[PDB]
């Protein structure tokens, strides 16, 4: 519910390749970095099952060669939330044939792009599953 | 990387017909991705940009159709220009390639303006509302910036609007409600009757289900009236299902027991407890800390001690670390436990899942429940905490040392003890800053004054002129008070301890010299550093200069009326004050509604039992929630049987003017409208003083002689007082008496023969001997040093 | 006078940390020559800019500590013959002119002005 503060999707070098504040209220790439940096540097590829940094929900992941960030609030229930994370990872493999990859990311963002605007726009989620989708895309 | 050049110039590229979609898109890509990644630039290129990107639009490359909506997607409330597509949007409205259509509205409505807001609107609402759920979504998204913006707009649409939000679709049904968020932020009622939808219906997503709980809660707050039912009903449906949010939510707050609610619902919660206990829901740390709430009741607390002790006994999960510093805190613990853990702990708390940080909450937890107090702890605690260590400590510290101050400990000589020492070989010059600020004034309140020297010297040993100073500064708080022994010797020491090394030399000589300079008890000095309640309302009353008689007030109301019920739009509480005199009612309020303020403002009460009725008072102007004084005057007839108690009737009148809170208008025009004022009665009690006698004895009687008047009843259906008794000890506010008050849950028989003084002076006297045969007769008195009270108090009582 | 003006134009000329409350004791003395030998108001308006300029900047923001002020007799400091030139600086605690100055110098604001040109 207009409760994206980002989603990125993060490199495990402290490098954001995606990030989409979907809702933001503080700025700066900077700062965007530094807040990174105090909880990337901190979680180190490693995540946690859950994290709540700022009374705020973090539910970040990693992959196999990515970091997964969302920023939420923790007001907002877990179950579903990593459902959405769920379904970011669980999708993209499938239907690409293949998750994540850093070599993935590298040849071409746009799937991602195309598939995020999709899921999610903003602070509100739109959608969380995959089928959906796949029948929706044809990309 | 990133950069715009090569792209502006890449714009050629528009210039082909010979391009492969995939060709552009990547091209297309590339701006994007700078973007993506973050990039800042000039309007005049991005307008640039889109001319020259807009200029492509013959085809329904489909793919075309979408990247452009990114394009586009990337301006939203920091746009440049509407208009260009515009056909382009219509186009598709007419043109059914659905899917496209959709996007495009959607990014244009934080972008939006009023005019061009005309624009969509039969349509609309048509397409809000059309066909396939797919399409019927992209629609919805697409206002809520807009409603950043405004949204109203569409507001308006409503008794009509809702219905529509019928849905049939889980995901969409989830959907239409938080826009419902917004809806129930504008109401409340709507909400009641609609409940009884919401209510009526079982529900779909999961997701609906979970705004309105938070709604649901919300209102039950305060109580959301009778959830009994449901709250049951609803316990059932948040309990069980097969999507797990809804049992938990619930079950955080839910709890309900310093001696309440855990019937059921301590089972159900077990079994979720338990369920959980092993990260299903690695939510259930949280809950600990506070939504689900825990400080206990006695036997049920020794029940708590296996799922805290699973958590304790695992050690991991980042949502365990937690869990284990929550439930353990909550529930509390024994001692000896303690002790095991500190091993425990021991190991844990560098890193164990990054311990440190939920430990550090632990921690400031642990400063709290004993700040300086269970010391025993305490002091365990230092060592340990000393001990553990790492270094980490120093943080908790800030917040320990807090905690000690917080309590103001008084196991100081211990805990100081401690602190002492240990900080000594426990170092960290940063923490010998604060705390020797605070020392710096406690000083001789507590005293032990040899081990405190003791030690004050030792704080100084270390080097650091800076370390040194402390010792000095802290002192003078502590000197100026001198202690068991000080005064003397404080003269002594100064003398016995002193210092070279400049500016060290100076620090030595210059607090002599400051000592040099002042008296040494004046430098102390320095550098360590009726007519009534009522009556006042008669003064507070009196800066308006229109009247038509006051006096001195007397006794104020007995209670003030809203003369508006609640939260009305001209919300009015009205407090009445009596003098000698005149009674004024001086009207305190909020003209609530925002639609008005309220003009040409006055008064009306019209009276039953007299008073003279000079005038009616208003306000010149009231704006929205803000006091303004009206007032209502008349002079009090004091010698007549029936004249201050009255009811008067009440109407507003004003010419109400419409606001702009924006930036308004106030302009000679509006039209009057007057509402019901409501009534005033006067009291037996805004008049008086309740009293004890200056001659009860004679007085007693002598009010009898020239004044009584009297009535009888005989009391034949109830036996009791009481009924009466709530309307005399309440109405006339005035003490029963002559040790003749008292009565127990029950008792034999009762007199009170009762006080105060009316207004104009004279003074009202009741007596009233309630006689219990076993039916009650009573002789009620009522006799007076005024006229008009002895008929009043037969009356006035009731 | 030669002292003070030099002091002035080094302060300007540096500006990048320290710490001293205790030099202004230093320079100060028992007793000094300041002013002309007195201005009264527009004196009171003298010690007001000079050291206000210094107190603008103490009031501005921090990152390490430079000396946290215990500057009580500070303010006696900056307000027979002994005795009343006493009272006067009691009383404290051209002249216009001097005033006005102060208030221009009014040094966190110029601080801030910095880091904004800066960015």
């Amino acid at each position: 519910l207009y409760t994206v503060k980002a989603i990125l999707i993060l490199d495990n070098d402290g490098d954001r390749l995606f990030a989409k504040y979907y809702d933001d209220t503080y700025p700066s790439v900077k700062e965007q970095k530094a807040f990174e940096k105090n909880i990337f540097n901190k979680t180190h590829r490693t995540d946690s099952e859950i994290a709540l940094l700022e009374g705020l929900t973090v539910v970040y992941k990693s992959s196999i060669d990515l970091y997964f960030y969302v920023i939420g609030s923790s007001y907002e229930n877990e179950l579903m939330l990593m459902a959405v994370l769920n379904c970011l990872f669980d999708s993209l493999s499938q239907m690409l044939r293949k998750n994540v990859e850093k070599r993935a990311l590298l040849e071409n963002m746009e799937g991602l792009f195309l598939a995020v605007d999709e899921i999610v726009d903003g602070g509100v989620i739109l959608e969380s599953d995959p089928q959906q989708v796949v029948h929706r895309v044809a990309l | 990387h990133l950069e715009k050049s090569a792209v502006l110039q890449e714009a050629r590229v528009f210039n082909e017909t010979p391009i492969n979609p995939r060709k552009c898109a990547h091209i297309l890509t590339k701006i994007l991705y700078l973007i993506n990644q973050g990039e800042h630039l000039g309007t005049t290129e991005a307008t640039e940009a889109f001319f020259a990107m807009t200029k492509l639009f013959q085809s329904n490359d489909p793919t075309l159709r979408r990247m452009c909506y990114l394009t586009i997607k990337e301006m939203s409330c920091i746009a440049e220009d509407v208009i260009i597509v515009t056909s382009s949007l219509t186009k598709d409205m007419t043109g059914k390639e659905d899917n496209y259509r959709g996007p495009a509205v959607r990014a244009l409505c934080q972008i939006t303006d009023s005019t061009m807001l005309q624009a969509v609107e039969r349509y609309m609402k048509q397409a809000i509302v059309d066909k396939v759920p797919s399409v019927s979504s992209s629609a919805l998204v697409s206002s809520l910036h807009l409603l950043k913006c405004s949204f109203d707009v569409v507001k308006r649409w409503v008794n009509e609007a809702q219905e529509a939000a019928s849905s049939d679709n889980i995901m969409v049904q989830y959907h239409a409600l938080g826009l419902l968020y917004h809806v129930r932020k504008n109401d409340r009622l709507a909400v009641s009757k609609m409940i009884s939808k919401f209510t009526r219906h079982g529900l779909k997503s999961p997701f609906a289900y979970c705004m309105m709980i938070r709604v649901a809660s919300k209102q039950l707050e305060e109580e959301d009236g009778s959830r009994d039912s449901p709250l049951f009903d609803f316990i059932e449906s948040c309990l069980r299902n097969k999507h797990e949010m809804v049992v938990y939510e619930a079950a955080s707050a839910i709890v309900n027991l310093p001696g309440c609610s855990a019937k059921e619902l301590a089972p159900a919660v077990s079994v979720l407890q338990l369920f959980c206990s092993s990260p299903k829901a690695a939510l259930r740390y949280a809950a600990v800390r506070t939504l689900n709430k825990v400080a206990m009741k006695h036997p049920s607390a020794v029940t708590a001690c296996n799922l805290d002790l699973e958590n304790l006994v695992t050690d991991s999960n980042r949502s365990i670390a937690t869990l284990a510093i929550t439930t353990l805190l909550k529930t509390g613990s024994e001692s000896s436990i303690d002790r095991l853990m500190k091993q425990i702990s021991s190991f844990m708390s560098e890193i164990s899942d990054e311990f440190k940080v939920v430990v550090v909450q632990a921690i400031s937890a642990l400063c709290q429940k004993y700040p300086r107090k269970h010391a025993v702890l305490m002091n365990f605690l230092f060592t340990m905490l000393r001990e553990e260590g790492g270094f980490e400590y120093k943080r908790a510290i800030v917040d320990c040392i807090i905690s000690i101050i917080e309590e103001n400990s008084e196991s100081k000589e211990t805990g100081l003890s401690h602190l002492c020492e240990f900080i000594e070989d426990c170092e960290f010059t940063v923490l010998a800053t604060r705390i020797l600020h605070l020392l710096g004034q406690e000083g001789p309140k507590t005293n032990n004054p040899s081990k405190y020297i003791r030690f004050i010297y030792n704080r100084v040993v270390l080097e650091h002129e800076e370390v040194r100073a402390g010792a000095v500064s802290a002192l003078a708080k502590f000197g100026a008070q001198n202690e068991e022994m000080l005064p003397s010797i404080l003269v002594l020491l100064k003398r016995c301890v002193m210092d070279d090394d400049n500016e060290v030399r100076d620090r030595a000589t210059f607090y002599l010299n400051v000592l040099e300079q002042k008296q040494k008890a004046l430098n102390a000095g320095y550098i360590l550093n009726a007519a009534t309640r009522q009556e006042i309302f008669q003064e507070q009353l009196a800066a308006v200069p229109e009247f038509q008689g006051l006096g001195p007030l007397f006794k104020s109301s007995p209670e003030p009326v809203a003369l508006t019920e609640s939260e009305t739009e001209y919300v009015i509480r009205c407090t009445k004050h009596t003098f000698s005199d005149h009674l004024v009612f001086q009207f305190d309020c909020t003209n609530t509604l925002n639609d008005q303020t309220l003009e040409n403002v006055t008064v009306q009460m019209e009276p039953t039992e007299a008073y003279e009725v000079l005038s009616y008072v208003p306000a010149r102007s009231l704006p929205y929630n803000q006091p303004g004084t009206c007032y209502t005057l008349v002079a009090l007839p004091t010698e007549d049987p029936t004249a201050v108690a009255c009811t008067f009737s009440c109407v507003m009148k004003f010419t109400v003017k419409d606001c702009d809170p924006n930036t308004g208008e106030i302009d000679e025009e509006g039209y009057e409208d007057e509402y019901v004022l409501e009534d005033l009665e006067v009291t037996v009690a805004d008049h008086i003083q309740k009293v004890m006698k200056v001659n009860f004895e004679a007085a007693w009687d002598e009010v009898g002689d020239e004044f009584e008047k009297e009535e009888t009843f005989t009391l034949s259906t109830i036996k009791t007082l009481e009924e009466a008794v709530g309307n005399i000890v309440k109405f006339l506010g005035m003490h029963p008496c002559e040790r003749s008050d008292k009565v127990p849950e029950n008792k034999n028989t009762h007199t009170l023969l009762l006080a105060g003084v009316f207004r104009g002076g004279h003074d009202i006297l009741v007596r009233s001997r309630l006689l219990l045969l076993d039916t009650v007769t009573m002789q009620v008195t009522a006799r007076s040093s005024e006229e008009l009270p002895v008929d009043i108090i037969l009356a006035s009582v009731g | 006078e030669d002292i003070q003006s030099v002091m002035t134009e080094v302060r300007r000329s540096l500006g990048e940390i320290p710490i001293v409350e205790s030099e202004i004791k230093k320079e100060a003395g028992e007793l000094k020559p300041e002013e002309e030998i007195t201005v009264g108001p527009v004196q009171k308006l003298v010690t007001e800019m000079g050291t206000y300029a210094t107190q603008s900047a103490l009031s501005s923001s921090r990152p390490t500590k430079k000396e946290e002020d215990r500057p009580p007799l500070r303010g006696f400091l900056l307000d027979v013959a002994a005795s009343l030139a006493t009272t006067l600086t009691k009383i404290a605690l051209f002249v216009a002119e001097a005033m006005l100055l102060m208030a221009t110098i009014l040094d966190v604001d110029r601080i801030s002005l910095c880091l904004k040109v800066l960015s």
